[PDB]
């Protein structure tokens, strides 16, 4: 199941806002930063909150809970921002909400990257 | 020669416009950005820290700013603060202390506020857990934490009351917050449900009248709260869109993405066409202008990719910003006319506001 | 002309000039303080063909300007020779050493 | 899947640089960019704060930064400091106070060195009066500053001994400096003046080789300084340049601008054409390859517009970077051969090094 699998596709695909799992990213793909799809880089650290939501598959044409958790406490990484916005709601409804920082409640608020867990089945 | 400080700015406050640049790349190197709206000319800067946010005092006297610090930036221990900077010196005055829960999240007008009569500022918190926090600006201090305000989003000022402003809350409905004048919450109420939160959600930027606030939503209707009374009344949906807009799928989208010429009742929209899921954010296709009487559309114009704007009402213009160039349009004819393009004005703003002139 | 980097008062200039910045080459812009001290310019004067001694004074304590960046290096030395030499900070010693931008300020003939 | 911290850089230490990014126009936001050479992956970052300054030690286990912070950035108190890094997480360790005078400046390598038995860290003051200034890597301390050094500029180990190094001074002599096991002074020498500071005034870069080091002057022309023996000898000029190069006013420019591949003698330096006063920080035109033995030219390829550069001794190997991109070159034969460009390593970067292999 490489759709499910982004480790082992190509990671010029993973690496691109298009990828079906970066359905609702405001930020830096953290594939991009020295980490992975599920991997904080170096020396930045996971946030214990993030927004939610649901992504299509194409691949298997299913729908699959996303959990955006940021990684926090190093400086922007710079690299493949995105601005994706699929099913993103506004503040009234935090956990679908992108415009904020989901590093806030780290012990350093510091934006580093964020990325796209794969929670399960929508 | 001798090279001198102390100096204050070049123009008139009158000229002036706020453009807060983010600098997202470099986030923790926020500013502001003072111009003249007249000529484009740069005319000075507040630094931000990471994320600040900004507004001007309604007295014109003062610019507040709102950010974060931490000892050693990405490390030690953090300050959340309200700074107050005077206006034409562009220097740091005071320090205020806020908790560790300001909102840390991209510049809606309405997440950094200030009560109509100027002497408290209002400001979103998360931790992620939501409240508002009141700051009183005199003695210096945050006096108040609207615990009340949990799961709803954002602070719209009452401009027909010294003290008062609204919040939109997951019900669909607006709480209304009445302040005393320690700035502790005198008195509140929840209208009924506005718009519905699953099948019709409102982008949260106001378009602001003396005695009522409109809304957009993500499918293009309008919903309307009224606040001549102590009791807000709320109604709404009515289309943005005829028949033939509808054939196109056009639809609202942007940030800081509507505003009110009071006089006249138009509302200004950054419209898109070929909406569709995931398009809230797309850039301006068409600013379309519209008569909140009628409630019919009186004119359309380019867009230039814009994503916000602010009004002036006494000069009767609207700014446009597209995260880096800012346009300028006379507003004083239901056709905007664009006056000129200030390019450059940011690296990634999504918020421009004018110097008050109104006073309190 | 002078927020150009070929204006004749900009040949050792490594940095913003401060008359894009809100501030003259003069005068710092509101709220960024002038450094004390600062790398010195030897330019050349196109009107009457005389050199004349330039003080590139920083303005400081705000956060990089960002407009019209120059990096001229006319009669500018290595830090052997520390008051020619412009790839240091010239606002190192204010109280907040933060660089703003740069200033250009006429000594006289040299 | 679940989101995990706690991880080491993914590719091998041997494949590693670092390319400070200054980032200039965010300049408190400067940041060390680590790159893989052998592919152009992206691998981490360090964050640096203000004007950043990156090594890394000797022994290949930590990254070693000098940055400035304040208490609120652009108020409040400073704190100069040196950080140590674990090379392979990435994270901070430790932070070692300095006195607040560290040098703000451009990255030029010799700002901020390390003894060749990696006990002490060596760095360029300026309050703006400079001396140098002697970090106990063990301790975690400042020992003091070196006063002697007054008047002088930017540090040269000597490769042949455990704890001494050079720095050039303003009367155009070399002044060494020995440090006992306390990071003291314990002895100094001075030699005789090496170059006219008026009329030929040198790149402070060094192409070090163990036991001499060459410099090129504005005008083309190399100075050595030999210090295998008890006292440096110093010597000079001899010129880069024929009868053809000098028709063409050919000079070198840029800033880390020259490099030694030891093994073969073989100097590396950017040139560019119509050389006169001004142009001494142009990019190069040119790489040329010199031998130091015979004193030709021996190779030359175009610059690729390169400002900075850097050797390694065990894969002979040239960096170079012109602000933005880095380009990778195999040295192991006279004409360099171009391997790849890696593009947007920086913002504002003049300064790449190798993560150390060997060197003992
Ligand atoms: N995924 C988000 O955490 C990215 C983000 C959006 C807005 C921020 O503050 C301006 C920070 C981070
Ligand atoms: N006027 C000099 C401006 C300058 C140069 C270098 C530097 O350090 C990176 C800061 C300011």
């Amino acid at each position: 199941h490489i759709s499910l699998n982004p480790d082992l596709a190509n990671e010029d695909e993973v690496n691109s806002c298009d990828y079906w799992r970066h359905c609702a990213v405001d930020g830096f793909l953290c594939s991009c930063c020295g980490g992975t799809t599920t991997t904080c880089p170096p020396g930045s650290t996971p946030s214990p909150i993030s927004w939610i939501g649901t992504c299509h598959n194409p691949h298997d044409g299913k729908d699959y809970l996303i959990s955006y958790h940021d990684c926090c406490g190093k400086t922007a990484c710079g690299r493949c921002q995105c601005n994706t916005q699929t099913r993103e709601r506004p503040g009234y409804e935090f956990f679908l909400h992108n415009d904020v920082n989901w590093c806030m409640a780290n012990e350093n608020s510091t934006f580093h990257c964020t990325t796209s867990v794969l929670v399960g089945l929508a | 020669e001798v090279l001198t400080g102390g100096h204050s700015v070049s123009a008139p406050q009158e000229n002036r416009i706020y453009v807060m640049d983010s600098v997202f790349m470099h986030l923790t190197e926020s500013r502001v950005h003072v111009y003249d709206y007249t000529n484009g000319k740069f005319l000075g800067m507040v630094p931000t820290a990471f994320n600040g946010h900004v507004q001007v005092s309604n007295d014109g006297k003062k610019i507040y700013t709102m950010t974060t610090y931490h000892e050693r930036i990405t490390r030690g221990k953090r300050s959340d603060v309200v700074e107050v900077w005077d206006a034409d010196k562009l220097t740091f005055e005071k320090e205020i202390s806020l908790p560790p829960k300001r909102v840390q999240g991209l510049n809606y007008d309405g997440l950094f506020r200030q009560t109509t009569d100027g002497k408290f500022i209002v400001l979103q918190n998360a931790s992620p857990a939501t409240s508002i926090g009141i700051v009183d600006v005199a003695k210096g201090d945050y006096v108040e934490d609207v615990t009340a305000a949990a799961g709803c989003w954002s602070v719209i000022p009452q401009p027909n009351r010294p003290r008062s402003f609204m919040t939109i809350c997951g019900d669909g409905g607006l709480l209304t917050i009445n302040l005393g004048e320690d700035g502790k919450v005198a008195s509140q109420s929840r209208s009924k449900q506005m718009f519905s939160v699953k099948d019709d959600p409102i982008f949260i930027a106001p378009a602001l009248d003396k005695d009522k606030a409109h809304f957009v939503s993500y499918y293009g209707n309008v919903y309307s709260a009224d606040f001549s009374g102590d009791e807000v009344k709320v109604d709404g949906p009515w289309s943005l869109l005829n028949d033939e807009d509808k054939a196109k799928n056009w639809v609202p989208g942007g940030y800081n993405l509507v505003g009110l010429h009071r006089a006249s009742g138009r509302m200004y929209v950054f419209m898109h066409p070929d909406g569709k899921e995931g398009t809230h954010k797309f850039p301006a296709a068409e600013i379309w202008v519209m008569d909140t009487k009628t409630k019919q559309r009186v004119a359309r114009i380019p867009g230039r990719d814009a994503l916000s704007m602010t009004i002036d009402q006494q000069r009767n213009l609207m700014l446009t910003l597209d995260g880096g160039n800012v346009n300028v349009y006379d507003i004083s004819q239901p056709e905007p006319k664009l006056l000129r393009t200030i390019e450059g004005a940011a690296e990634a703003s999504l918020q421009v506001q004018f110097h008050p002139v109104g006073g309190t």
